[PDB]
């Protein structure tokens, strides 16, 4: 730990731009692995609807499907309005 | 129509300024008066000889970094995926072999300039 | 800040995106007749101009199948005027 | 081969919805809550049919109650949304942001003298269910026949007869 | 198989490297000056530049 | 006609190639493959690809930015040649305008063209789609997939441009 | 391929962007997309000299969407014509053919 | 060049073959061939001599114009198609062109010129590379495009590379000229039989590839790059001028040697299909080859050429080279014929 | 095959045909390697863009970023035949005899 410690000293003397870009580029590999927000960011493209949503001919046989927009069924985006 | 029109007319006002250039003015052209400038003594030798490029291995490197900026510049749009896992994955090793690229140049002394 | 801004300003695209998915089924709609009237109008054109050349049959179809082909924009546009053939091909384009 | 088959221009006459786009954004979000049953009957038959002409009649029944949606604004909430529709149009994305003020008069009409509740943030791009009579098309792409496979070979796979037979070699 | 064409040709080197040409290196020769503004007014420096 | 931009600019993208094929001066080779550089991107770019038409243009202009230091260390001479001062260069040059020049007479005269394939006069305009796509570039999203897509794609041309670079350095070393 | 790694090892290198009737990003289809999906579903598992006979029909639809010649010689008569009806004074244009 | 560099340029140029192999879209095929391309200047440049640059900037020039043929190719088959995959091309001119294409590739005649330049001008190590490794990615594609490629310019294209290649062969004295106009007529034996058996193709092919290796292998063992200098290895190392007389009269066809089989199973397969002037016309030809391959066993095993004195010298130090799988290869290389039913794995 | 494709097609074979007449300089020549790229290029674009293949959209900058190898790798070619001779004459190039 004392040998380590003369190492960064030493960039940190001599090389500063470049002891900034690495550290720089560490915490953008590290961050997205650990942040409870990541899996937000997928929800968030996945719900915002490109395309038209074609719907799904009534066979009587589909409880979680709506057959009308503002019906409770569906995925609801009440995460998003909130975070 | 609109992007057309508005270069003919910055291209018609710049062509018309040079026009007016060499129409308005009085001239009196002779053989000493356009001879090519190099301090008062005339040049030893054609301006036309070789130049050698002390940084051409830098040049030949920034043609394919320059080819970088096409790879990466989609990262906006690519951000809008569903995909982000293996987007981010793909954005940064991009980034990364890109860096690895100027470091081995780096350390092999290719960004000095020849003697 | 910016994460914060950037987040409501995802969800104001949601909300404009939802605007035009409440009107493609009546844009769809009247897109079909447009396109159904033009096809006809040239149909019935093209039965005055070809009524002399010998081996013309009116209306004939290119394709073996009898499934509908998206038009094309010279099927659509064949005979009308090119200031409107202009915008319906670069309108699109060329608008800055 | 074939003559392509379309509508006469008696087929095609209905009575148009003469509204600018700005008309048309700024009532999108309560136009798709009430008249979403014509509107999905027309959307499915034209992914199943996948042909404007056998979808002509779920067609006319969107414009039909896109008129009977306005003629409902135009008697209870004409001026409220006039105003709506009038700040939506002045901008040149018709951007919603900038109207809030404009759109709670507009929706507390409604929500008043119609009882029209706005869809919540996500609801308009749900998939939803549709019952209808119109059958389900056999064969929307008009295919062929699919050509019969080869016959497959099957069996119990015996050591070659006489080996390779390649010329004088006996394995 | 020897021929007029090949009369003149001769086996390559017994180890692939042929004998450098003759130095041609061009030098650009420059007048900085006299009338330069870095030339104090008055000096003709003549220099040989490589780049 | 507006109506015929795209082939109007097709014939000075040919044209601009007949300026650096007939081999002048490379200086003026240069100049001409950035003129078919930038009317390729005008052509392209009306074919809705916006991105595609920039991006060409943009390498193109760093590329023969890189030729023109090169031409003056390694390919210069006294008298850098123009389309006019060698036989050879004037030769082939008023050559492929000859050849552009009866293409695009008959083209336009008979709207048809039989050469290996056959070409049709009408205009570029009868082919485009008279539908309209969504809220988005079809052009920017099908780019956008080579992140989500095309994971093989992005690891041999990474790779590529890695040795690339090891490459360039091991050739000119010189020893 | 010559050495199939690609189909034993389960990996898809490379056929995600083979034909341009297989799934795109936001669904977006191609102009031909149903003139393909027909003559690779006609042609599928009996082999390119059966399918070069037995699915010639699909083929040649799928080719007039992609290049459109038949489709561009049909409007260059109706074209051509119209012109020699009315250089000839013999035929009037209507008014939304003209504006 | 430091080790680990050319370790892994080495491993770029097989990166490059392996994509072209395992690729069924034609982009990846054409990004296959970049690459190797990439790679194989260097290792050509590595002794930086005025003849490897003139070598290594022909091979850039003919490579370059094939890669854009082949690109010319795959957009017209997809003009023609609407489809990438690596099958059948859907064009005739598309077929032309990627059958040009592969053949300036090869170093077929009448795209055979580069070939006999290139190789003399870059080491031995680097020029069996050249004329074995290279010709596995194209050979790939020709396998996978048959049945569309004109039978009239492949079997010409074979034709003429057979007595072009032997024809070359008789007025050389450069052991890497002499290899390389053998290798552009082994090109039209594997060329010739692709209408008609890819199978047969593959099998020389390999053994091609077996013979050529051992050669450049005996040849880099004594560093001879010249008739003259092979012919004193009599005076250093007798056994290895048998084992190069053994691999000569194999790669002449001769039996019982492994060198008379691709040249047998290809009458085979030509002879069913009714084909009866070619083969015989092929195989006449092919004894140009055994004409400068005898010549080379003349001076090598059968005589006894002039020595020099310093020789003497040499005779008090071992092979320092590795010589790596030589024992093998050269056994492979000339008693393979009781094997032959073996060719079956290839299907 | 609209009118535009004979015009691009056109720059190819010109492109080509000026590729495989050398004059005097190995740089007019790799101008024309260049050239080529560029035909293939907006080729391909136009058939992808006009046929709606989405996924194909990434092709043209693929082919683009392997143009830039070749370019670049033959620019430092370029640097060693004029090292060695002081020009880039192709007829220096002779020293290997067929
Ligand atoms: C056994 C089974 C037999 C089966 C028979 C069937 C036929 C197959 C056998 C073919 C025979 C091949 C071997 C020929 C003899 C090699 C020549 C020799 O003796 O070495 C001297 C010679 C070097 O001597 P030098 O010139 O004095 O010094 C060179 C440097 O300057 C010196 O600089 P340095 O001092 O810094 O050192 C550099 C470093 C460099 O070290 C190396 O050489 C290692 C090279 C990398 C090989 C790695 C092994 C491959 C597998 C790796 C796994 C991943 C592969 C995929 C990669 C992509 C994925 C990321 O060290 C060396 O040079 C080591 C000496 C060379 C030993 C080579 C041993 C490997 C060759 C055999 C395997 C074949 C590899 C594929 C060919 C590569 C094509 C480019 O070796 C070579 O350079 C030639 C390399 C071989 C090229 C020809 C290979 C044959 C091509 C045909 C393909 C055959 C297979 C497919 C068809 C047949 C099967 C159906
Ligand atoms: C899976 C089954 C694979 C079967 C092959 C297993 C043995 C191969 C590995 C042995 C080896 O090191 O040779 C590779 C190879 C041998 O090349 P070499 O220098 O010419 O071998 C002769 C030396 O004098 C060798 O002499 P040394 O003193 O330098 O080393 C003695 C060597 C002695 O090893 C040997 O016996 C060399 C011969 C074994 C390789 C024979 C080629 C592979 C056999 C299949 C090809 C024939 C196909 C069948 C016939 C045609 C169709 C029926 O014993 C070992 O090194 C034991 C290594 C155990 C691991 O060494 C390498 O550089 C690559 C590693
Ligand atoms: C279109 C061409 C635009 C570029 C014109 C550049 C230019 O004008 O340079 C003058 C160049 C340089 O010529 P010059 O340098 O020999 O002298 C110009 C003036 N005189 C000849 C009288 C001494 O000359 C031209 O090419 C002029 C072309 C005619 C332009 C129209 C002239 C109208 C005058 C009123
Ligand atoms: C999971 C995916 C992410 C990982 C990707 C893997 C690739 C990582 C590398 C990508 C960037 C390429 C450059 C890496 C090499 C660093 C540059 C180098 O080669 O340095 C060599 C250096 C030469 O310099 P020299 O002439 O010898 O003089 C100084 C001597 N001390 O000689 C030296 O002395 C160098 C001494 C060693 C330097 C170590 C550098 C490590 C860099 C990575 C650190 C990242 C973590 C730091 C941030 C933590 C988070 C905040
Ligand atoms: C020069 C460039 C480099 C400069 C240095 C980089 C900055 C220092 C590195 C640490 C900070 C990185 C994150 C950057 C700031 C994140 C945004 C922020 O700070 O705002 C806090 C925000 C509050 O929550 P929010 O929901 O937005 O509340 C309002 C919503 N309307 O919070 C959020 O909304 C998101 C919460 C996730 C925050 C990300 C960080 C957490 C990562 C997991 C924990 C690991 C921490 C690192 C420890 C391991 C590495 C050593
Ligand atoms: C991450 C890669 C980590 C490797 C280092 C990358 C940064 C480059 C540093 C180069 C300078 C250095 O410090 O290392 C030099 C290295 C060791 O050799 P040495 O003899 O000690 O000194 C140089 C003598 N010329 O000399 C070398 O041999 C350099 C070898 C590396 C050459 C570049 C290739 C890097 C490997 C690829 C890394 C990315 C993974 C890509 C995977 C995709 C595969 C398809
Ligand atoms: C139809 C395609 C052919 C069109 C004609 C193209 C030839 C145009 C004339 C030409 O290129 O020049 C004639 C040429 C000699 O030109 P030149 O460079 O002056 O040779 C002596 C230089 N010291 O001599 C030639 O090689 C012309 C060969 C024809
Ligand atoms: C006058 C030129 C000419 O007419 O030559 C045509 C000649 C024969 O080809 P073809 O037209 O198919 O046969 C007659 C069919 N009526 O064919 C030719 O000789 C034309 C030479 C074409 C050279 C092609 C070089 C390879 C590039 C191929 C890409 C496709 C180029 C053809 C389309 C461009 C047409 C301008
Ligand atoms: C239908 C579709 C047509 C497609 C083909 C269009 C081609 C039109 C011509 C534009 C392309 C120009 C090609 C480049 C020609 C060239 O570079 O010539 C080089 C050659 C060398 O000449 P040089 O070194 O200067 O010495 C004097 C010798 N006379 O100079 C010469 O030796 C003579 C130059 C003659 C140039 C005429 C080339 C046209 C014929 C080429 C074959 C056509 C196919
Ligand atoms: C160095 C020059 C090489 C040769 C270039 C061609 C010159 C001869 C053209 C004669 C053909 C002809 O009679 O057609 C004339 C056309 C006019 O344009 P259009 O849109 O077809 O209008 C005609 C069709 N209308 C009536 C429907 C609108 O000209 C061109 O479009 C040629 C391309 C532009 C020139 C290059 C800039």
């Amino acid at each position: 730990a004392e040998r380590v410690a003369a190492f960064l000293k030493n960039v940190w003397a001599k090389e500063p731009v470049l002891v900034a870009s690495f550290a720089i580029a560490g915490l953008a590999v590290i961050l997205p692995t650990l942040s409870p927000y990541t899996k937000y960011s997928l929800m968030i493209n996945r719900a915002t609807p490109y395309n038209y949503p074609v719907p799904l001919r009534d066979d009587g046989n589909m409880p979680d499907v709506p057959s009308h927009p503002q019906d409770p069924q569906g995925p609801s985006l009440e995460w998003l309005k909130r975070l | 129509m609109n992007l057309m029109l508005a270069l003919l007319t910055n291209f018609t006002l710049a062509t018309l300024l040079v026009i007016i250039a060499f129409w308005l003015p009085q001239l009196n052209v002779y053989s000493e008066k356009t001879s090519p400038y190099e301090c008062g003594f005339d040049p030893m030798g054609s301006a036309r000889l070789p130049f050698s490029m002390k940084f051409f291995l830098v040049a030949i490197t920034f043609l394919l970094f320059d080819l970088e900026i096409a790879l990466l510049l989609p990262l906006p749009w690519a951000s809008q995926t569903a995909n982000l896992n293996t987007m981010l994955t793909m954005a940064l090793f991009l980034i990364i072999l890109l860096a690895v690229s100027l470091a081995y140049e780096w350390t092999q002394k290719g960004l000095e300039w020849t003697e | 800040s910016m994460m914060k801004w950037n987040r409501e300003r995802r969800r104001l695209q949601i909300e404009d995106f939802e605007a035009r998915i409440a009107l493609m089924p009546l844009l769809q709609a009247e897109k079909d007749r447009r396109v159904l009237q033009m096809l006809r109008e040239n149909l019935e054109e093209e039965a005055t101009v070809m009524k002399d050349v010998p081996g013309w049959k009116v209306g004939e179809s290119v394709f073996h199948t009898t499934r509908w082909v998206t038009p094309m924009m010279g099927e659509l546009y064949g005979l009308r005027a090119s200031e409107e053939v202009l915008s319906a091909t670069y309108g699109f384009i060329w608008y800055t | 081969p074939g003559i392509v088959e379309l509508p006469s221009l008696e087929d095609l006459k209905v009575q148009e919805v003469k509204v600018s786009s700005s008309v048309l954004k700024a009532a999108a979000h309560h136009y798709g809550a009430q008249c979403d049953k014509p509107n999905k009957e027309f959307m499915l038959c034209r992914w199943e049919e996948k042909d404007p002409r056998r979808c002509l009649e779920e067609g006319k029944l969107v414009n039909q109650c896109a008129l009977e949606f306005f003629r409902q604004i135009k008697r209870h909430c004409a001026e409220p949304f006039t105003e709506y529709w009038t700040c939506i149009d002045y901008s040149g994305l018709q951007l919603f942001r900038r109207c809030r003020k404009q759109q709670a008069q507009f929706d507390e009409c409604v929500l008043d003298k119609l009882g029209w509740v706005r869809p919540d943030l996500g609801d308009l791009s749900k998939v939803t269910k549709v019952k209808t009579d119109r059958p389900l098309p056999e064969n929307p792409y008009h295919s062929r026949a699919r050509p019969e496979p080869n016959p497959e070979v099957e069996g119990d796979l015996k050591p070659a007869r006489h080996g390779s037979r390649l010329f004088f070699w006996t394995m | 198989y020897p021929t007029k064409e090949t009369a003149h040709w001769k086996p390559p080197p017994w180890n692939d490297v042929d004998p450098p040409k003759d130095t041609l290196v061009s030098n650009l020769t420059l007048n900085f000056g006299p009338q330069h503004p870095a030339a104090h007014g008055v000096l003709r420096l003549v220099m040989e530049l490589s780049g | 006609m507006m109506l015929y931009i795209v082939f109007i600019l097709s014939v000075i993208f040919v044209m601009g190639f007949v300026g650096f094929s007939s081999k002048p001066s490379p200086i003026y080779g240069g100049l001409g493959l950035i003129v078919s550089g930038g009317v390729g991107c005008g052509i392209v770019l009306n074919f809705g690809g916006s991105f595609l038409g920039l991006m060409v243009f943009l390498i193109y202009l760093g590329g023969m930015m890189v030729v023109f230091g090169y031409t003056t260390a390694m390919a210069t001479e006294q008298y850098p040649e123009i389309w006019l001062s060698n036989k050879a260069v004037l030769g082939a040059f008023v050559t492929g305008l000859l050849m552009e020049f009866f293409m695009v007479y008959y083209v336009l005269k008979d709207k048809e063209v039989e050469v290996v394939f056959e070409f049709n006069g009408l205009g570029d305009w009868v082919i485009y789609d008279t539908g309209d796509s969504g809220f988005f570039s079809e052009e920017a999203m099908g780019i956008a997939a080579l992140y989500s897509y095309g994971t093989w794609l992005v690891i041999v041309t990474g790779w590529s441009l890695l040795i690339g670079v090891v490459v360039i350095m091991e050739i000119t070393r010189g020893n | 391929p010559f050495f199939d790694v690609q189909k034993r090892l389960g990996v898809d290198l490379d056929r995600w962007m083979t034909i341009q009737s297989a799934e795109q990003p936001h669904k977006i289809p191609s102009r031909c997309h149903a003139f393909e999906k027909e003559w690779i579903e006609c042609a599928h598992g009996i082999g390119s000299i059966r399918a070069e006979k037995e699915c010639k029909i699909e083929f040649e639809d799928f080719r007039e969407c992609l290049l459109r010649q038949k489709t561009m010689k049909r409007l260059h008569a109706i074209r051509r014509q119209r012109e020699k009806l009315i250089k000839e004074g013999k035929y009037t244009p209507p008014p939304h053919h003209s504006g | 060049m430091n080790p680990i560099i050319f370790i892994i340029i080495l491993l770029t140029i097989m990166l490059g073959t392996i994509i072209v192999m395992i690729s069924s879209h034609w982009l990846l095929v054409w990004i296959g061939f970049e690459m190797n391309m990439l790679a194989i200047i260097p290792i050509m440049m590595k002794n930086h001599n005025p003849r490897a640059t003139e070598a290594s900037t022909k091979y850039f020039l003919t490579q370059s114009t094939a890669s854009m043929l082949l690109m010319m190719a795959v957009i017209i088959n997809l003009m023609f198609s609407g489809q990438w995959t690596v099958m059948k091309l859907f064009n005739p001119m598309a077929s032309m062109l990627m059958t040009m294409a592969l053949a300036m590739k090869l170093g077929m005649a009448p795209f055979h010129f580069w070939v006999p330049e290139v190789t003399q001008g870059i080491p031995l190590s680097s020029g069996l590379i050249l004329l074995t490794w290279q010709k596995l990615a194209p050979m790939s594609v020709l396998y996978q495009i048959f049945p569309s490629i004109n039978l009239n310019l492949i079997l010409t294209l074979s034709v003429l590379s057979i007595l072009i290649g032997g024809w070359g062969g008789l007025n050389q004295t450069q052991l890497r000229k002499i290899m390389a106009y053998s290798s552009i007529a082994h090109m039209g034996w594997m060329t010739a039989v692709l209408p008609y058996n890819p199978t047969m193709t593959l099998l020389n092919l390999i053994i091609y590839i077996i013979m050529t290796s051992t050669m450049f292998t005996m040849f880099m063992a004594n560093s001879t790059t010249t008739t003259l200098s092979l012919s004193h290895t009599w005076n250093k190392t007798p056994i290895m001028t048998v084992l190069i007389l053994a691999t000569l009269l194999s790669m002449g066809g001769l039996p019982p040697l492994s060198g008379f089989m691709p040249k047998w199973m290809i009458i085979q397969e030509m002879t069913k299909n009714n084909s009866i002037i070619l083969p015989t016309f092929m195989a006449i030809t092919a004894l140009l080859n055994l004409y400068f391959y005898m010549r080379l066993t003349y001076s090598t095993t059968l005589t006894m050429f002039p020595s020099t004195n310093n020789m003497k010298m040499k005779w008090q130090f071992p092979l320092m080279k590795k010589m790596t799988f030589l024992p093998t290869m050269v056994v492979l290389s000339t008693m393979m014929l009781p094997l032959t039913p073996m060719l079956s794995v290839l299907e | 095959m609209s009118m535009v494709y004979m015009n691009i097609m056109m720059a190819f074979t010109v492109s080509l045909v000026g590729l495989l007449m050398y004059r005097s300089h190995l740089m007019s020549s790799l101008l024309c390697l260049e050239g080529m790229m560029l035909s293939l290029f907006v080729m391909a674009a136009l058939t992808i863009l006009n046929s709606h293949f989405t996924l194909a959209s990434m092709m043209p900058i693929i082919l683009l970023v392997f143009a830039a190898c070749e370019a670049a790798l033959g620019l430092s070619l370029l640097v060693m035949v004029s090292n060695t001779y002081g020009t880039d004459y192709v007829q220096n190039l002779n020293l290997l005899q067929c």
